[PDB]
């Protein structure tokens, strides 16, 4: 009994949240009404990680949904699975975030902060045994980036021996609502370097560019984008929500994948990616998802070296031919693993596979080429804070330009870090 | 390609062969280790605590 | 794709075997200190033969038999020539031997003295050769007195007196043969070998100028004021000393020499064989070795010893390297005969 | 007769004691109810078996044992598996959350709270023994639990039972089968604070029973399962001499007085064979003389390593099945003529010898083929040396750069007992080479 509570705030928070319930709802046999019609022991094994229980049979989701305007939510609660929500878990407000990192943290966002974890507090007293949290959002609008953040801080506060773990969408300007996503990106990763233990970086780029380039998608949206989340979520807590080998509780995870505390963002892979019936053998699964195509930080890893990396294959499969084809990646391109954590590559096998398909895989990598992410939101930031542009929306709630001189010279550190050890050697 | 102390039972026997001759902290201690940990666990919490305060 | 590291880099040898390795585009090259590697090119001393075989998935071979200095070091090799029964203190082959220990620290001095008297008083030559700075003398006095000076351990050896003299010239030389042991422990024989000469005239009756006694490379380039002049670096091979062997002697190579050393190959290596073989081991070894021999006036073929880290003949590196890598790389991490094969019952 | 007390700690501890004492059962013929009918005298009776198994006035026979685990879904398939009966709950102690593969968090945050409930619970079997010979603990070196708990219940263990002897079943971490990065560090850790409170200590490193389900019994991806049953053939071997009539080591005293001359050397190399597929159409019987031969083939050996280039300081010779003293003098004196075996100079070279006429059992329908007669060899080696080399460097790899170091330090062990744990390593190697290398 290892239970996660999950929270999804702002627009981008709760679409990305409400796809990835929709899924997960899916393999574990619960419909939109929370009625549980599935065929395997394995679906309701671990059921208890994401999901409560209540009469009737019923599961309810431990999800808290977070916003400062009712729009988004309004469109979840009545989406696909809108139904299946704990009416009580809705959490929102009218006045909004208007992109600004300053109201969702400072002004609008500690308006509604208190309520929010009173709804935090009461679904933890009703755990078990509390694994930790997991958080939704964006990092370029106001909502998930500035009051996600704020959560992140007062949760750390009341459980400061939990673990905080976060799906956080890097903003870019292909992939672009406003100018001042750079501003609100870099106040938050300063939150997040000090705060989460596990953040997988999700960059709308990458994501785009997969939609477009590999997918063959003419015009991307949203939905579509979202559609790749939901698949990576799903992926990466494969190995919480079923039964195997492994076990694997978030802090086990942190321990063995997070070598040093500000080093602890990661980049996510998922294969296949086609646009389909075709069977996709093993040597294919693990190429696919090791390439750069494949990955939702629009990072070249060979720009860097893998510190850590953990997969799981779902589907049944040679788990013979799984560690072949993966001992066989690292021994043909060890220049981009670094040698000084002796066995660094780990697997896990899943018996289920998602939705649609015989067979997947899905990786996530502590690489120091996510410091190529973190270079391209400090350049748009440099560029306009140097002349001080868009400053006064945040001046006006109250920020002072220090705090933004704070939080560039702590991402730039983190830049510097990633470069140390991506030049270390044994 | 000596043999010696043959024993034997209803349910085995042992002997033994021989091809050539040759030529803590006390209880209060731990508890002090333990304490000391605790204490500083207490410390970094506390930092953590006072930094989130400010 | 395959990886090796290399972690001696005074090898003359396996540079070569590196440059090669990389010239055919499937092979790569890694630091010394990653252990994600399918070949190691150890260093000569110390090798971390413990650590090899516990990587998954990765086949690891190292060109260091773990043993075999038991047979590439002087005091070594004399004690596994008297107590290994394959071998047995009868062993004809091997000069009469002793191992002695420096005061200042079994010792098989007495031995030595027992041995020494006999010939003295029997009238037989009975000059000996100290070594482990070597020493040349006919009195038993003068070579203990020379171990004792010094802090290692020291093997005295019975000093051939009557060795094979080359004309003209009337001089000394020794046979270096070079032999590739496989993982298989397959013992083959580099096709080609090399007479170092000594460039003075032998002369039995002074042992204090070493220069026509000591047929090393560096001795005869350093000392000796002949060098080169019967044959360029004092380096004769086997097509010429075969031709050298019909004329003078009308014997061939084969017969009257190669016989021998075929011989003292199999005996050595075999002997050890159940010691360092590695055929069910979690790891993979080979090694190239370097007898050195000496023929007397008889065509009796003596052992000097066994170098295990061993240069080769600069117009001997190419095809030499190139059959390393054939027979001991390739052949057990293949890509997209120089040797005589020795067979025997493993 | 004389008690001894199992304690099974972490997952790999729990799991592989589940395997021993299933296999246990079946070779003293106790049902998973308990019941033993052969056991003419119920409710008690002092015979060899009874050093591990207690009796209930209903006839159930109790194993002597503690399962531990920091979090429950281990001990929980004990609890409602084939043998939930044989235990009763007071024997199975679990807590909430696991320390993490976190040696720092099993020893210190975790292991303070639970640690005088352990004692407890133990303290309760041993106030049924008469006389109480010691323990045999099993635990993974890679855990959290098994690393960081263990340590410290070796601690308290020595304080509360001071003479009393205690042997360790640790169980070596291999990548293969692992999932974990940080196992170089536990397993560096736990050494340290267990070894002056370890008198004898069975390695098993995964990698090597790993090798031996996929080169003998022919699995592709060996399993927990493969492997647990697996080790407890080698435990059941080695602890048969305290369940069954015998002259050989009796009491786990012997263990230290037959296999470590010296105190810091108390780690002996297990060799088992033959091991033979039950899937196979059928296999040719082994003899005594292939099997006693086997047991110098680094393939059947519990940790890989090169015995040829080590010295020996003792070796003990386990049979069981059809085994007849002639047979066995005679396969020595052949492998003496070929192989290389040294020993000390300040030891005899000689084998200590012990038969069991009843051949190994197996569990039915298991991977493990029946065979008519088996040996476990236990030799004090130098070439396990290797074992600490190989481990050392992983560790001195990541430490150069302090590697999850803050993991441990988070919660609150000093980073000086990396270096001191280290270095005492360090000092452990130096002690092997000492008596091997000339
Ligand atoms: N042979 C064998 N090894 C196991 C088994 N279970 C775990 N291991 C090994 O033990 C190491 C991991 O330690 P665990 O025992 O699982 O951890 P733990 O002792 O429960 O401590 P925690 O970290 O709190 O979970 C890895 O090297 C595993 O390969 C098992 O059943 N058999
Ligand atoms: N018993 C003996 N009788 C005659 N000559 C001998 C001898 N022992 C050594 N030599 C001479 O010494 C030379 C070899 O010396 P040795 O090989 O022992 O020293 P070393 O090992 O430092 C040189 P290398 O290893 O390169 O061959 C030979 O050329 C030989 O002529
Ligand atoms: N992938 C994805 N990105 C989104 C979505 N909605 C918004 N974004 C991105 O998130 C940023 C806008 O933040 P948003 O979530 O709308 O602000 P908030 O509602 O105040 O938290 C921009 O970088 C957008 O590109 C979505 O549904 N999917
Ligand atoms: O920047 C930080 C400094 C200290 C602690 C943390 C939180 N966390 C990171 C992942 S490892 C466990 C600790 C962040
Ligand atoms: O620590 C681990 C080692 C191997 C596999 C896993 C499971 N999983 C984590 C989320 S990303 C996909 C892989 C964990
Ligand atoms: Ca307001
Ligand atoms: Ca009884
Ligand atoms: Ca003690
Ligand atoms: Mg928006
Ligand atoms: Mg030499
Ligand atoms: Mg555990």
């Amino acid at each position: 009994m290892r239970e996660i509570v999950h929270i999804q705030a702002g627009q981008c928070g709760n679409q990305i949240g409400a796809k990835f319930w929709e899924v997960i709802s899916d393999e574990h046999g619960i419909d939109p009404t929370g009625s549980y019609h599935g065929d395997s022991d394995l679906q309701l094994e671990r059921i208890n990680v994401y999901y409560n229980e209540a009469t009737g049979n019923k599961y309810v989701p431990r999800a808290i949904l977070v916003d400062l305007e009712p729009g988004t939510m309004d469109s979840v609660r009545s989406g696909p699975f809108g139904q299946i929500f704990r009416p009580d878990n809705f959490v929102f407000g009218q006045s909004g975030a208007g992109n600004n990192w300053a109201k969702g943290h400072y002004t609008e966002g500690a308006e509604l902060v208190d309520s929010v974890l009173d709804v935090v507090r009461k679904e933890s007293e009703s755990c078990d045994c509390l694994q930790g949290f997991q958080l939704t959002h964006s990092l370029g609008g106001g909502t998930g980036s500035g009051m996600g953040t704020l959560l992140i801080s007062k949760i750390r506060e009341e459980y400061p021996d939990r673990i905080m773990n976060t799906f956080s969408v890097m903003p870019s300007p292909k992939v672009s609502d406003t100018v001042v996503e750079p501003y609100n990106a870099t106040l938050s990763v300063h939150q997040l370097v000090e705060n989460t233990d596990e953040t997988y970086c999700i960059d709308n780029e990458a994501l785009y560019d997969i939609c477009f380039r590999t997918l063959k998608l003419t015009t991307p949206t949203y939905g579509d984008l979202n559609h790749l989340v939901s698949a990576t979520m799903s992926g990466v807590t494969t190995c919480l929500r079923f039964p195997g080998q492994l076990n694997a509780d978030l802090r086990k995870l942190a321990v063995n994948m997070v070598p040093f505390p500000r080093l602890h963002f990661f980049m996510p892979g998922f294969a296949p990616l086609t646009s389909q019936y075709r069977a996709l053998t093993v040597p294919e699964l693990t190429q696919q998802m090791f390439d750069s195509k494949n990955m939702m930080a629009a990072c070249d890893p060979r720009h860097g070296r893998y510190l850590t990396v953990a997969a799981i294959f779902r589907g049944r499969m040679s788990m013979k031919e799984v560690d072949e084809q993966m001992l066989n990646v690292q021994n043909k391109n060890s220049s981009y693993f670094v040698e000084w954590i002796p066995n660094n590559v780990k697997t896990a096998v899943c018996d289920i596979p998602p939705r649609g398909l015989k067979m997947s895989a899905t990786f996530i990598g502590n690489s120091t080429a996510i410091q190529e992410l973190f270079k391209r939101i400090s350049e748009q930031f440099t560029a306009m804070f140097r002349r001080k542009a868009f400053l006064h929306w945040y001046t006006g709630e109250g920020m002072d330009e220090m705090e933004f001189t704070e939080a560039e010279s702590n991402m730039n550190d983190l830049v510097s870090e990633y470069q140390q050890y991506q030049d270390a050697t044994a | 390609m000596e043999v010696i102390e043959l024993n034997k039972c209803t349910s085995g026997q042992s002997f033994e062969v021989i091809l050539k001759p040759p030529s803590d902290p006390s209880l209060e201690e731990i508890q002090k280790k333990l304490e000391a940990a605790e204490e500083r666990r207490k410390y970094q919490e506390a930092e953590l605590l006072k930094h989130l305060a400010e | 794709m395959y990886t090796f590291v290399v972690r001696d880099e005074n090898s003359s040898v396996y540079a070569e075997v590196s440059r090669l390795l990389l010239a055919t585009g499937q092979w790569k090259r890694l630091r010394k200190d990653n252990p994600r590697f399918n070949l190691m090119l150890g260093e000569r001393n110390r090798l971390p033969f413990g650590r090899l075989g516990h990587e998954p998935g990765l086949v690891q071979l190292v060109n260091y038999y773990r043993g075999a200095d038991k047979l590439c070091r002087k005091a070594s090799l004399v004690k596994l020539i008297k107590t290994s029964p394959e071998l047995s203190e009868s062993c004809t082959w091997f000069p009469e031997s002793y191992v002695i220990y420096p005061t200042n620290l079994t010792d098989e001095r007495e031995v030595f003295l027992a041995a020494y008297n006999r010939r003295r008083e029997g009238r037989e030559g009975n000059v000996w050769i100290a070594k482990s700075g070597i020493l040349i003398s006919s009195e038993a006095s003068e070579l203990l007195d020379f171990i004792d000076e010094q802090g290692q351990v020291h093997v005295i050896q019975k000093y051939l007196e009557k060795p094979l003299l080359l004309e003209p010239g009337h001089r000394k030389f020794d046979i270096r043969s070079w032999v590739l042991v496989d993982h298989l422990y397959n013992i083959y024989l580099y096709r080609e070998g090399v007479l170092r000469t000594s460039s003075e005239p032998y002369n039995s009756a002074n042992f204090q100028d070493k220069t026509c006694h000591l047929t090393n490379h560096c001795i005869q380039k350093e000392y000796s004021k002949n060098y080169g002049r019967y044959e360029e670096g004092n380096e004769m091979f086997f097509e010429e000393f075969n031709q050298y062997l019909m004329d003078a002697l009308n014997t061939t190579l084969e017969n009257s020499i190669l016989l021998q050393i075929k011989h003292i190959i199999r005996s050595c290596l075999m002997c050890i064989e159940p010691a360092i073989s590695t055929k069910h081991l979690h790891y993979q070894s080979f090694q190239l070795f370097g007898f050195d021999f000496m023929v007397d006036e008889e065509l009796k073929v003596w052992l000097i010893e066994v170098n295990g880290a061993p240069a080769c003949a600069q117009k001997l590196y190419a095809e030499l390297c190139q059959g390393i890598v054939d027979v001991a790389i390739s052949s057990v991490f293949p890509l997209a005969s120089i040797f005589i094969k020795l067979h025997h019952h493993h | 007769m004389r008690e001894c007390i199992s304690i099974h700690v972490g997952q790999a501890g729990v799991q592989i004691g589940n395997a021993c004492w299933e296999l246990y059962c079946l070779e003293h013929g106790i049902q998973p109810d308990g019941q033993m009918p052969s056991d003419k005298t119920i409710g008690g009776g002092d015979d060899s078996f009874n050093t591990f198994f207690s009796e209930t006035g209903a006839g159930k026979h109790v194993p002597r044992a503690v399962f531990v685990d920091l979090e429950p879904t281990v001990i929980d398939e004990v609890r409602t598996g084939t043998y939930r009966q044989l235990f009763h709950p007071e024997q199975l102690i679990t807590g909430k959350e696991d320390a993490a593969n976190n040696y720092a968090r099993g020893h210190y945050t975790i292991g303070k709270e639970i640690i005088d409930l352990v004692l407890d619970r133990i303290r309760k079997l041993a106030d049924q023994c008469t006389g109480l010979q010691g323990f045999l603990v099993f635990h993974s070196f890679g855990g959290g639990t098994g690393s960081g708990f263990t340590s410290l219940l070796m601690e308290r263990l020595s304080v509360d039972y001071g003479k009393k002897s205690k042997l360790e079943f640790s169980i070596y971490p291999a990548p293969q089968v692992s999932t974990a990065v940080v196992e170089p560090y536990n397993s560096i850790l736990t050494t340290h604070t267990t070894l002056e409170h370890s008198d004898c200590a069975f390695m098993v490193d995964n990698e090597a029973i790993y090798d031996i389900c996929r080169r003998n019994l022919d699995i592709e991806r060996p399993t927990y399962t493969n492997l647990n049953r697996l080790i407890s053939q080698i435990v059941s071997s080695i602890t048969a001499s305290l369940r069954f009539d015998g002259a050989l080591n009796v009491d786990l005293t012997e263990f230290q007085t037959n296999l470590v001359p010296y105190p810091r050397i108390h780690f002996p190399l297990a060799t088992y064979a033959p091991v033979i597929s039950a899937e196979k159409a059928y296999h040719e019987q082994l003899s005594v003389a292939e099997i006693t031969n086997a047991c110098f083939e680094p393939a059947n050996q519990m940790v890989k390593c090169d015995p040829r280039h080590g010295k020996y300081m003792a070796c003990c010779l386990l049979y069981r099945g059809d085994v007849v003293p002639k047979d066995v003098n005679a396969a020595i004196a052949t492998i003496k003529t070929k192989r290389s075996i040294q020993f000390v100079d300040w030891c005899p070279t000689g084998f200590k010898v012990g038969i069991n006429y009843q051949p190994p059992t197996v569990v039915p329908g298991g991977d493990l083929a029946k065979v008519q007669r088996a040996v476990c060899m236990l030799s004090n080696t130098t070439a396990i040396a290797e074992a600490w080399a190989r481990l050392d460097h992983k560790f001195d790899l990541m430490y150069a750069k302090r590697a999850f170091v803050h993991w441990y330090v988070g919660e609150g062990m000093e980073e000086g007992e990396f270096s001191e744990a280290r270095e005492d390593m360090a000092a452990l190697e130096k002690d092997y080479e000492e008596v091997g290398v000339d």
